[PDB]
């Protein structure tokens, strides 16, 4: 059923599942035209597909292309997300192929079912959970990548780093939800945080930077003062 | 005009014909149903009284053979049996009629109800949605399971409805999953009309039979069978209009005949919102979304 609480150590076992993330597939800027009538302008989007036991992030580059002479685009976007996480999952090995993929939003359940029904031994899962995967564009290096894209392109990165040689998967997932949600409520400061210190450096494959054990810690220290914080200045406690 | 006689009403039962009811006493002589209308398919039902549970009944086509009903102590209930001697049957009825002990089919004559519920209904159909050969009359009840409701347990017991089902391969071809999935014309007039009913006629006789499956027997397959079958259409961009305009004939008048008080349950919120005012077919069914206002403005 939906992924929740009480479900969560279900992500680290040795099944293999897949979250999809379709925040960022459309991506629009709003502007007004010279009639003083208000346009938009898309600008190149990402599908965030993750597996949260191994940290491999199949990132699908969607370039403003796409969108061409299409209407209701914004619909579009859900089932060309399905037809692309469709695709990734025909282009896999049998034996790497999901036995779940799990949405984060319960508008793509519908699209990825139908686009999925050569796989009927697939499961497709909505969540409870409330993810902060949108704020994978703040990510520099993601972000570069998308933004750069010229034609359709298919990125890899193992959004983890090297962190599980070090920690359990279960302690990489909650790391990265805890820095992406502080990157979501304030991103300035939770970029400033991650990069105060000039001598600690992201190695050139890397997503973030070479952290100890006990650097990491004082980070993690730091993002849930934040996300406490910006609680605070949002809510007045 | 034809005849079904009852050997006798040994327990107190609501008996319906068609739309119509008699409510017998234990060992009343309600002897028969006379004067019932040549050219249609009918349905004889049956509620006991001292247990409500299961309604149960048999269609049938007076043209087709002389028929009776007669209650069996043994499995409890009314059953339908041909007579196949005709001059014992001519016999029989005759005297019944003389004692005067066979209500008359209640017809009035202005009134087109039945024929517009039963248009596109034959018995040769319903025979094969309901398989049981050796009769040429049809039993239905209150549990009896589609085939598609098997699926997700006796089958000689089923109702072999069409399946639909919209998330499946055969509604949705490969390369058009959204295109199929968002406006189903394919589905329905390439697998469904063209490929499997070939026609429209054996289409709504199949929703009708449904519909009237769920109405007198309160069967739960049946709704679910009438509901997917007007969904279908309603979400079909391209639908002939010879259809739009029959389907809001049809639908009219079994929303008109639905008991006020059923509508509760054998009307399916969603499918008549999205069919009426979101679907393609929203502007198409004027009749239809007249009476529902009227009559069910709750349910919207
Ligand atoms: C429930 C119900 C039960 C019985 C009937 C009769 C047709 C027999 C009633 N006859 C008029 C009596 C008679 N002496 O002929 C009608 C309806």
């Amino acid at each position: 059923g939906a992924m929740n609480s009480s479900n969560y150590a279900e992500l680290f076992n040795n099944d293999i599942k897949l979250f999809v993330d379709d925040t960022n597939v459309y991506r629009v800027t709003v502007h007004k035209t010279f009639e003083g009538n208000v346009a938009t302008k898309a600008i190149n989007g990402c599908i965030f597909t993750l597996n949260p036991k191994t940290g491999h992030l199949f990132l699908k580059i969607i370039h403003t292309s796409v969108w061409a002479g299409q209407k209701r685009l914004s619909q579009l976007a859900k089932w060309k997300t399905a037809e692309e996480v469709s695709a990734l999952v025909r282009s896999l090995p049998k034996e790497e192929q999901p036995k779940q993929i799990i949405v984060t939003r319960k508008a793509m359940l519908d699209p990825l079912e139908v686009h999925m029904l050569d796989f009927p031994n697939i499961a497709i899962r909505p969540t409870e959970l409330r993810l902060p995967f949108s704020a994978a564009m703040s990510i520099d290096k993601l972000s570069d990548v998308v933004m750069k894209a010229t034609e359709p392109q298919m990125v890899l990165f193992n959004i983890y780093d090297d962190w599980l040689d070090r920690i359990s998967s279960y302690t990489a997932f909650s790391r990265l939800t805890l820095l992406l949600r502080a990157l979501k409520t304030n991103e300035e400061s939770a970029k400033m945080i991650l990069l105060s210190d000039p001598t600690i450096t992201i190695k050139s494959y890397h997503l973030w930077p070479s952290f100890t054990d006990e650097q990491w810690i004082t980070i993690e220290s730091q993002m849930r003062d934040l996300i406490l914080t910006e609680y605070g200045r949002k809510y007045n406690v | 005009m034809n005849t079904v006689p009852f050997t006798s009403a040994p327990i107190e039962v609501t008996i319906g014909i068609d739309q119509y009811s008699f409510n017998v006493k234990e060992n009343q002589p309600f002897h028969g149903i006379k004067d019932i209308p040549i050219g249609h398919v009918h349905v004889i039902h049956f509620q006991h009284a001292d247990n409500s549970s299961m309604r149960y009944g048999y269609w049938f086509d007076c043209r087709m053979g002389n028929f009776y009903i007669q209650y069996d102590p043994k499995d409890g209930l009314y059953k339908m049996m041909e007579e196949r001697d005709g001059a014992k049957f001519e016999n029989i009825v005759h005297n019944f009629k003389e004692r005067q002990m066979m209500v008359s089919y209640p017809k009035i004559d202005e009134d087109d109800t039945w024929y517009n519920l039963t248009e596109f209904v034959q018995m040769d159909k319903i025979r094969k949605i309901v398989r049981k050969d050796e009769n040429q009359f049809s039993y239905v009840d209150s549990s009896m399971t589609t085939v598609q409701e098997n699926e997700l347990s006796d089958p000689a017991h089923s109702l072999n409805y069409t399946v639909i089902n919209f998330k499946s391969r055969e509604a949705i071809r490969p390369g058009h999953e959204m295109e199929d999935f968002l406006d189903k014309s394919y589905y329905l007039n390439t697998v469904m009309l063209q490929g499997i009913f070939k026609n429209s006629s054996n289409y709504f006789g199949e929703l009708q039979f449904a519909f009237l499956n769920a109405m007198f027997f309160g069967n739960y397959g049946s709704s679910l069978q009438w509901h997917a079958m007007i969904e279908l259409i309603c979400s079909s961009a391209t639908v002939p209009k010879h259809m739009l305009d029959k389907l809001d004939e049809i639908l009219y008048y079994q929303i008109k005949t639905l008991p006020e008080q059923y509508s509760d349950i054998l009307l399916n919120e969603r499918v008549w919102n999205i069919c009426l005012y979101s679907s393609f077919q929203k502007n198409s069914l004027h009749n239809t979304e007249k009476i529902m206002e009227n009559k069910y403005p709750e349910l919207l």
